[PDB]
């Protein structure tokens, strides 16, 4: 469906004026006719966009009702209501059992429906975004007079009039234009204004001159146009419609989930369906067999666990949202220590997105000034009297101003009225010389001649500071080479000197090595005019040359760049030292592209591309062995002609990769191309051009102050403070809430053996039940909430920045190993020590061991009030039962004293506790209050009749202690011999 | 004692549970008073 | 195979059949201390069977024993049960001067055969003979259902004495040595008839205490034959049997603390 809008443009800007016009029939003069665009109107349809169908939230939260455990806990909801009609018919049953059972169930499945809905939440207005970009109203010529109509209203062939500070309302065909600006960034990412103008001047119509497109907005000048696409049929409108049309997918987390649910859910039906059988074998009446199935379905099913889960995610967003770091959906909390693969845009991500002077060359040596956003480098020169000449020049030269009221905000990033050039050296002096404002003030400017198109220059006469001089000194700026034919002499450390052909090479060695590190560079030069020559009062004439601007002196250079995030090569490296690998995917230019790559890291020192090789051997590109080039650089036009296949090649054999002009559809076939690999990626960006991308990633970043509302919107994460760092962190987070979760899991899944082995001895032995069905969620959704919730605050074990990414097809949340040792160590030793007390209570209340052994059937036999036992004495029916319910209470507390030693030993998977500590307080404040609940529960009168919890007697609490204990040793030796030995038995067997 | 035996058949159950939500809030004190080390 | 190889497959059953035999071998081991800290004669806690239970031969459905006159086949359930009792109480199983006694044939005082020690043989239970209980095949019409006080080891069952106002008021009032049972239903439609040891309507106190089926066995309680010669015929009758004393008390849980719950109904 949206394969055709993955595919690079086709248009019309090759077409004459006049034959554009016989193709929509229109006129090029006098516009449309009031009859004609109603009629097209009709036809195509409105200049608006129109939102995707959407899922109602109804069938988002019914659609998490039935996954699994809901459907097993719906399951025995039902049969207890079952249960519960076949009592109501057969023997009038007082009781509420059955009936509040079922009752309670099915809320337990209503309430884990809002937590998994909760977490799948999906933020999406990406389409509305788009629609904000199209103005309310748009100025068409129509029967040869303008005319303000509803921007909707446009259709294909009507005249648009646009002008400076309006937004392009729709694809237009330029036919005539006025020093006509236009920022693109919308399609680029990149802000520099555009000229329009009616010639053709590219094949490309991305890049030709003569069109302009919806989405963007003209900076100034005037320009008037033909309609040549509307609606969903623009080049950004078809964006919107692939951004906002694509499928979202499953997160690898969610992938987690449902797969342990499937292994849960597998043993629940199987333990479920054959007991069910092994029960009417041994001649249970179905209405029994019923029962048991109830309490299998209740023993097997965590009810708490994936509310667990949503919680441990919570609390991890909440520590991120602390580190401004804002995440828009919970699940994308675990998507960044997943990630395999960055593909990171370049301008306003990776970069400030802000022309900044990056070096300068003056006394025959290059210095470097600082390009940091908080200047976090050091100086390169004060002293030379040379670079006060060349800072006079920049500060005067220059008719850039910073706007009203920023005295607040720091130099760099305050806002100022100018081209990015003029800016830069604005922002240059500012920040090392102090007020600029001052500079042009002690120098009054009498004469200046702007930067021409012909000229190549830009020249300014002032009134010399000094008192002594008082004179009128003449200052330049312009193309490094123009400015050289314009010098005789140069200001090397102070005193002037002719300009010999050694100084000249070394301007051209300078010039050189500044463009070949992607930098703009401009060339400075002044001339003291004689005194003589020019009075106090001798006028200059702008328009004609009334001065000389030759035999000049040459001053310096000064190059320039939008550089990097302070942040950013740090965070690159540690990215790709967690064996992430990071792609640039960028819709600027080859040359810019590449020489960031290496100021990040991107492509590392030494690295190159087959042209590299071709030029250093000065051999011909064919003649390389493409397999010798680790690094690459992809220019869009290229990428165009190329199969997805030779994309996947691409792909595979280079570490650094950068995608340069790359158009918003091929950031997401890039991005496609990775997953298509089985990699799990992350995007970063801030651009509207970004959206397709962002949305396909398994999880977008975008930056939050720069970022566009578009980005933001295509995003599962922003960057509220634009901290790149930021993403190193959130892998970290990411990889370090995988592991806890797997603690949380085991710790949650451990307590599920001691509440199913009662229900098969009860079966097998015919002995009185030891635990119900009641207690079983007084536990999973009572005392072991809290401590399973705490194992999210654990620490790492080890340095996670380390490990490389999961393998997500091999590397699961729950593999076998967790399953053996949560049901096959230690919660069978939490079961015995469950059974123990169970048999404690009975024999000491006079039913010894021995004689409990199919006793059931007089034992539930409501009819007998005379149970003779081991001491010969006789019981009524309720004196036993408030016994039996007695042991229902200690086997939960023993439960409750086992999953202790679980909380410490799930705490480390590796490690002893003796090496982690116990420095998680919420761990320590989940056992108190887990304790405190169980005691409450026993204790608080009338507890009795609403859960059958009854009072225990002091000894009764120390009956599992011993087993307490067993656990915390045996995981604590086991553990050790792990470390001793990574071979792998015990690892391999038991390592989570 | 002989025919006077009743304390044999007896439990103070109430003083139980009286001591038993004593131990129950104390524990529950003690709780937040480690998790509210730093909030 | 499914998750691994032959010598993985072994390994995983060497591990879990020596672990899981260590497990039972403590659990064992925990068991052996438990019973050790245990008496042969008495149990260590006796608060949950501390008010005496009163509990009858004739099998309730639910509290209840309804059947017809008329019908052979109607009551011959309810004379299982009272046939698997009184059956017991015959005289050739008490038998020469071992284990059992010849004691008074009135209501007398306790009886204390020292302690709850080994340190004699099987202490020498009271005689008791069915032949006590007078009129009661069985009540074919109008039940003559039988009562029993559940047996606790060292309880002495201490009747009510004559100090101020009694349900039965004064009436045969043997205060000394009889724990009394008066059945009742307002709603006075029937006719109350109670026989047992010495002709009174209560247990007589020679047969306490009980010292346990390990040092008392073949040991046999007291019981109370009551009958209901009611006039009346074709009707749900809700009779209650309630015994009196120092050391008896009811609950409103359970319907079976000292007293009975019978639904009588001769539908016939
Ligand atoms: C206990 O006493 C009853 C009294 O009914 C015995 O029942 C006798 O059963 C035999 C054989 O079935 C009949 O011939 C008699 O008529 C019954 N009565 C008597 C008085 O002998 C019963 O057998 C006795 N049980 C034991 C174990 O001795
Ligand atoms: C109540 C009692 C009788 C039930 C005992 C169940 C035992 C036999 C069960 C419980 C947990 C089980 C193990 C759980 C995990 C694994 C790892 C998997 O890769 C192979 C099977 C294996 C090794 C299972 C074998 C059987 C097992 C040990
Ligand atoms: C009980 O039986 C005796 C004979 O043993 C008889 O005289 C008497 O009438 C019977 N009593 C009643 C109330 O039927
Ligand atoms: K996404
Ligand atoms: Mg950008
Ligand atoms: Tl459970
Ligand atoms: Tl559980």
């Amino acid at each position: 469906l949206d394969e055709l809008k993955k595919e690079v443009s086709m248009d019309d800007h090759k077409l004459s004026l006049d034959e554009l016009h016989n193709k929509y029939g229109t006129d090029l003069t006098r516009g449309l006719t009031n009859a004609r665009a109603k009629e097209i109107l009709a036809r195509d349809g409105p200049n608006s966009l129109t939102p995707p169908p959407t899922t109602p939230e109804w069938i988002k939260f019914c659609r998490q009702l039935f996954g699994g455990f809901s459907i097993l806990l719906w399951i025995g909801a039902i049969l207890c209501f079952l249960a519960y009609g076949i009592q109501a018919a057969t023997e009038d049953e007082p009781a509420n059992d059955n009936l509040y059972l079922g009752v309670v169930l099915s809320t337990v499945v209503i309430v884990t429906g809002c937590f998994s809905y909760y977490q799948e939440a999906k933020s999406s207005r990406i389409m509305d975004s788009f629609k904000n970009m199209v103005p309310q109203q748009a100025l068409v010529i129509r029967d040869g007079e303008k005319s303000t109509i509803n921007a909707e209203f446009v259709v294909a062939g009507d005249l648009v009039e646009v002008k400076g500070g309006d937004r392009i309302p729709a694809d237009l065909r330029i036919i005539s234009a006025h020093g006509c600006k236009v920022d693109n960034s919308s399609l680029t990412g990149e802000s520099e204004p555009q000229t329009r103008s009616p010639e053709f001047s590219s094949e490309n119509p991305l890049e030709t001159r003569n069109i302009a497109f919806f989405s963007t907005n003209c900076v100034e000048g005037t320009a008037r146009g033909v309609v040549v696409y509307t609606g969903d049929r623009t080049v950004m409108g078809r964006i919107a419609t692939l951004a906002s049309g694509l499928e979202v997918g499953r997160t690898p987390i969610a992938i987690e989930i449902e797969h342990f649910i499937h292994i849960i859910t597998g043993v629940a039906v199987f333990l479920g369906v054959s007991f069910f059988i092994l029960s009417l074998i041994l001649g249970y009446s179905w209405l029994e067999a019923v029962i048991f199935l109830i309490g299998i379905i209740v023993a097997n099913v965590p009810e708490g666990l994936l509310a667990t889960v949503t919680v441990c995610l919570t609390l991890t967003a909440k520590r991120m949202a602390r580190k401004n770091c804002l995440v828009k959906n919970l699940e994308a909390v675990e998507t960044l220590g997943s990630t395999s693969t960055i593909c990171s845009d370049k301008t306003g991500t990776l970069t400030q997105n802000r022309m900044t002077v990056a070096h300068m060359w003056f006394d025959n040596q290059i210095h470097e000034a600082d390009t940091t956003e908080n200047q976090s480098g050091a100086a390169f020169d004060k002293t030379s009297a040379t670079w006060s000449a060349l800072s006079r020049i920049a500060a005067l030269c220059n008719r850039a101003v910073f706007q009203a009221g920023q005295d607040n905000v720091p130099i760099l990033k305050r806002s100022v009225a100018g081209d990015a050039s003029e800016s830069a050296l604005l922002k240059c002096i500012e920040l090392c010389c102090g007020s600029v404002q001052g500079m042009r003030d002690r120098n009054p400017k009498i004469v200046e001649i702007p930067f021409n198109s012909t000229n190549k220059y830009q020249l300014s006469i002032h009134e010399n500071e000094k008192s002594s001089e008082s004179r009128y000194l003449l200052v330049m700026k312009g193309a490094p080479e123009r400015i050289l034919d314009r010098c005789s002499t140069i200001l090397l450390n102070g005193a002037e000197e002719p300009l010999k052909e050694d100084m000249k090479e070394a301007f051209q060695n300078a010039y050189l090595e500044l463009g070949g590190l992607g930098e703009r560079v401009l060339g400075f030069c002044h001339f003291a005019l004689p005194e003589d020559k020019y009075n106090e009062g001798y006028p200059f004439d702008a328009d004609e040359p009334n001065f000389p601007t030759t035999d000049l002196c040459f001053v310096g250079l000064m190059a320039m760049i939008d550089p990097p995030r302070a942040a950013v090569p740090d965070a690159v490296g540690k990215c790709r030292s967690a064996g992430i690998k990071v792609i640039m995917v960028t819709g600027d230019h080859p040359i810019t592209a590449k020489a960031i790559a290496k100021g990040v890291g991107i492509i590392s020192e030494g690295n190159e591309t087959i042209e590299d090789i071709a030029a250093r051997l000065n051999i011909p590109i064919g003649q390389v062995n493409p397999r010798d080039a680790k690094a690459c650089v992809v220019h869009g036009s290229d990428l165009k002609d190329l199969s997805t296949e030779v994309l996947d090649d691409i792909l595979h054999y280079h570490t650094e990769i950068v995608f340069a002009r790359t158009s918003p559809q091929q950031k997401l076939i890039i991005v496609e191309g990775c997953q298509r690999q089985g990699a799990i990626v992350a995007v970063t960006g801030d651009g509207v051009n970004d959206s397709p991308a962002l949305k396909k990633a398994d999880i977008g970043v975008a930056m939050g102050i720069s970022g566009s509302d578009v980005s933001k919107q295509a995003a599962d994460m922003i960057l509220l403070d634009d901290n790149f760092a930021s993403i190193v962190t959130g892998v970290e987070e990411g990889r370090l809430i995988f592991d806890n979760l797997k603690k949380s899991i085991a710790y949650t899944l451990t307590s599920n053996i001691p509440e199913i082995t009662p229900f098969l001895v009860f079966i097998i032995g015919n002995v009185p039940l030891p635990l119900g069905t009641v207690t079983i969620l007084c536990i999973d959704l009572g005392t072991d909430m809290v401590p399973a919730i705490s194992l999210a605050y654990e620490q790492a074990e080890s340095d996670i920045m380390k490990r490389q990414p999961r393998n997500p097809k091999t590397d699961k949340l729950v593999n076998e190993r967790l399953i053996s040792m949560a049901y096959g160590q230690i919660g069978m030793i939490q079961a015995l020590g469950g059974f123990f007390s169970y048999f404690v209570i009975l024999a000491e209340n006079g039913f010894l061991p021995m004689d409990l052994i199919g006793k059931r059937v007089r034992w539930d036999d409501r009819w007998i009030s005379d149970v003779e036992d081991s001491f010969g004495q006789q019981w009524t029916y309720e004196q036993r039962k408030i016994v039996e319910f007695t042991c229902h209470t200690s086997f939960f507390i023993s439960i409750v004293v086992v999953q202790w030693a679980d909380l410490i030993i799930c705490k480390t998977r590796r490690n002893s506790i003796f090496q982690q500590g116990m420095k998680n307080k919420i761990l320590i404040f989940g056992l108190f209050e887990e304790t405190a609940l169980a005691a409450f529960l026993s204790y608080c009168p009338g507890t009795d009749v609403a859960l059958r919890m009854y009072p225990l007697k002091p000894s009764w609490w120390f009956c599992a202690f011993p087993y307490s204990l067993i656990i915390f040793l045996y995981d604590e030796m086991r553990r050790f011999i792990i470390r001793r030995s990574p071979g792998g038995w015990v690892e391999q067997e038991t390592y989570y | 004692e002989g025919p006077d035996n009743d304390e044999r058949f007896t439990y103070d159950y109430y003083r139980l549970r009286v001591v038993g939500l004593i131990v129950a809030a104390v524990l529950c004190v003690i709780g937040i008073i480690i998790l509210l080390a730093g909030k | 195979f499914l998750g691994r190889t032959g010598s993985s497959w072994f390994k995983i059953f060497l591990f879990y059949l020596i672990f899981y035999g260590c497990l039972a071998g403590i659990f064992i081991g925990t068991i052996q201390v438990l019973l050790l800290t245990l008496s042969d004669f008495e149990p260590k806690y006796q608060d949950r069977v501390a008010p005496p239970g009163l509990s009858h031969a004739p099998y309730a459905i639910k509290t209840e024993i309804s059947f017809s006159i008329s019908n052979p086949k109607s009551y011959e359930s309810f004379v299982k049960s009272m046939h698997k009792l009184m059956d017991l109480y015959n005289e050739s199983s008490q038998a020469g001067n071992s284990p059992f006694e010849d004691c008074s044939d009135t209501p007398a005082d306790y009886i204390k055969r020292g302690d709850l020690d080994d340190s004699q043989g099987q202490k020498k239970a009271c005689r008791f003979s069915r032949m006590w209980l007078k009129n009661c095949g069985y009540a074919e019409g109008k039940p003559c259902v039988v009562a029993k006080l559940n047996r606790i080891i060292g309880f002495y069952p201490k009747p009510l004495k004559n100090t101020t106002d009694l349900p039965e008021e004064l009436q045969a009032n043997y205060n000394q040595y009889v724990l009394p049972l008066r059945c009742a239903a307002r709603e006075k439609i029937g006719s109350i008839e109670y026989f047992g040891l010495g002709g009174y309507a209560g247990f007589p106190l020679q047969y306490y205490p009980y010292y346990g089926k390990r040092l008392q066995k073949k040991y046999l309680q007291p019981l109370l034959a009551i009958q209901f010669t009611n006039l009346t015929q074709n009707m749900e009758l809700r009779i209650e049997c309630k015994v009196y004393g120092e050391n008896i008390d009811y609950s409103e849980k359970d319907r079976f603390r000292g007293r009975f719950e019978v639904k009588i109904e001769v539908k016939s």
